[PDB]
């Protein structure tokens, strides 16, 4: 059930979508995302797990969040998995993503806003029910109030519209969990040569207690979680519990009652208490993002990823994926503080590939760090490697054009590009 | 002044006088019988250029604010208030 | 909780009285200028000038010229 959508409104945009059921294998969805729609395997996946509540983000916190998320995502190819419905924080994130996409000079690095939304919450679904392969369906954009039915955001490029499960009304949540788990087991590149495991990460924004089961399932899938300090909902509960340092049933029950007075069900309250305790029991998968203090979302993302990796194991190979992420984002300070801090033994053979990656991508700070950590340039730099460095030029700088002219002259006079 | 000269010689016909007479006759005959600057763009390209200009403006303003926060005077004022 | 309809009058007051910081604050707190600024409201903004600045005198001269050639002040 593949189709295309031509949004009509202030800004004309075209969007793809696919219908999917709760009984589908996530592998098929990932295959169509990568191949049918031509999306490159993302270098970072961030999933929004909130913002559909009536209460919304504070305007300063909202704009700081969107700015930080876009700035962190622009470095590499990132996916922003959201409920692609024009409402709340999702609309702002979609607007920022599309604005960044329009003003992006490099098409190679792309920030894609994927939308996973339930079928029952879509407005004018019959309008897009056509989805003629030759003729994309026309869809009107309307900024509906809170209510219970929304309209698909025009700024979201691709959509995953999941059907409601007749068994339980959590088809969209289960599909999101399965999609995140499946994406977490993929490789960042086309081939597994210079590719890492895709860093999947979830961001929590003013959760309601109905999402605790899904959050715990995500944690059981061993994926990092980010919490906004000022979000309002379950986020404040979690950040306060981290500030306390310990969680007791009475304390969390009091916090739940105080923060969410509407909910009055002893069984539901006890279940939520148990879920909060089990969520905080992990801890290493939980990270707090306070824009009032740090205001650098990329730093918190990298810290959460490396913390998850370190809690997983201490072997150098495990940290290597986080090391390549740090190299990609010019976070020499974060890498030095987290990875290259005593615990992890680092050999010259380990850093060779990462040294090449930092050297090609113009990261002088990481080159200095790797040289100081055992990389012997005399050993490392052979003539073959020097020629490899010369071949992998940016293709956008003067040296590339000059070498191209020289190669054309050599060919006219008459394995490796240069 | 150089901009003005370049624009004027851009609009000028391609043959120097006394030859000009030929270009004028050609222009009049074509007008009766029938640019690099000031070009109008398609809607999509125009919208993309507007968005790109807005993004550049936001980056410029953010750079101004950032260099202001890390100015010596602002650092001193912040330090004084915080130490008090 | 702050709605767009709540801030409309206060937005007008801050806009007329030359309070740019409050205009910025109200815009960031839900006031949608596309929604808010209608042509009638723009004319209302033009009418309520300070009467002590250059624009007031210029508009007064223009109005006098229009009357000589021949609800809202301008």
């Amino acid at each position: 059930r593949l189709g295309d959508i031509d949004f009509t409104g202030v800004s004309r945009t075209r969007g793809k979508f696919v219908r999917v059921t709760s009984s589908t294998d996530p592998a098929e969805i990932y295959q169509i995302l990568t191949k049918q729609w031509g999306l490159a395997p993302p270098h970072l996946v961030v999933a929004l797990m909130g913002g559909d509540e009536v209460a919304q983000l504070k305007p300063w916190l909202r704009d700081t969040l969107r700015k930080g998320l876009v700035k962190a995502a622009q470095s590499t190819g990132a996916w922003i998995l959201t409920s692609g419905l024009r409402f709340g924080i999702t609309k702002n994130l979609g607007q920022a993503v599309r604005d960044h996409s329009l003003a992006s000079t490099s098409p190679k690095v792309r920030v894609v806003a994927i939308g996973i939304a339930p079928w029952n919450m879509i407005q004018n679904r019959d309008l897009l029910l056509s989805a003629k392969p030759d003729h994309p369906a026309t869809y009107p954009t309307e900024d509906l109030p809170y209510g219970a039915v929304y309209s698909l955001d025009c700024n979201h490029s691709h959509f995953i519209l999941v059907d409601e499960d007749p068994k339980r009304p959590g088809a969209t949540g289960e599909m999101r969990v399965k999609m995140l788990k499946h994406i977490s087991l993929q490789r960042t590149g086309y081939g597994g040569t210079g590719s890492i495991e895709i860093p999947v990460l979830c961001l929590l924004v003013h959760g309601e207690p109905r999402i605790l089961q899904k959050m715990y399932k995500n944690i059981q899938n061993s994926i990092p979680w980010l919490i906004l300090a000022g979000s309002g909902g379950v986020a404040d509960i979690l950040v306060t519990l981290m500030d306390r340092g310990c969680w007791d049933a009475d304390i969390v029950q009091e916090l739940l009652i105080n923060t969410f007075p509407d909910g009055l069900h002893s069984t539901e309250i006890t279940s939520w208490t148990k879920l909060i305790q089990r969520i905080l029991d992990h801890g290493h998968l939980l990270t707090v993002h306070d824009p009032e203090q740090d205001s650098e979302l990329d730093t918190v993302i990298l810290k959460a990823l490396v913390k998850a990796c370190k809690s997983q194991s201490q072997e150098a190979q495990d940290f290597l994926d986080a090391l390549k992420l740090a190299v990609a984002w010019n976070r020499v300070d974060i890498a030095k503080s987290e990875i290259f801090s005593g615990d992890v033994q680092w050999s010259a053979q380990d850093l060779e590939e990462v040294m090449m990656e930092a050297l090609v991508n113009d990261k002088p700070d990481f080159v200095r760090l790797f040289v100081d950590n055992g990389v012997n340039i005399k050993q490392f730099l052979t003539y073959g490697r020097l020629q490899e460095l010369y071949c992998s030029v940016s293709e956008k700088n003067l040296l590339h054009t000059l070498l191209l002219k020289k190669n054309q002259e050599r060919q006219a006079q008459l394995k490796f590009r240069f | 002044q150089r901009y003005n000269l370049i624009v004027e010689y851009h609009s000028r016909p391609a043959l120097a006088p006394p030859f000009i007479i030929i270009s004028h006759i050609t222009q009049a005959l074509l007008s009766f019988i029938k640019d690099l600057l000031e070009r109008e763009l398609p809607s999509g390209l125009d919208q993309k250029l507007m968005t790109w200009e807005t993004v550049q403006k936001e980056n410029y303003l953010a750079k101004l604010e950032h260099e202001h926060r890390e100015s010596s005077g602002e650092r001193l004022r912040y330090t004084s208030s915080k130490v008090q």
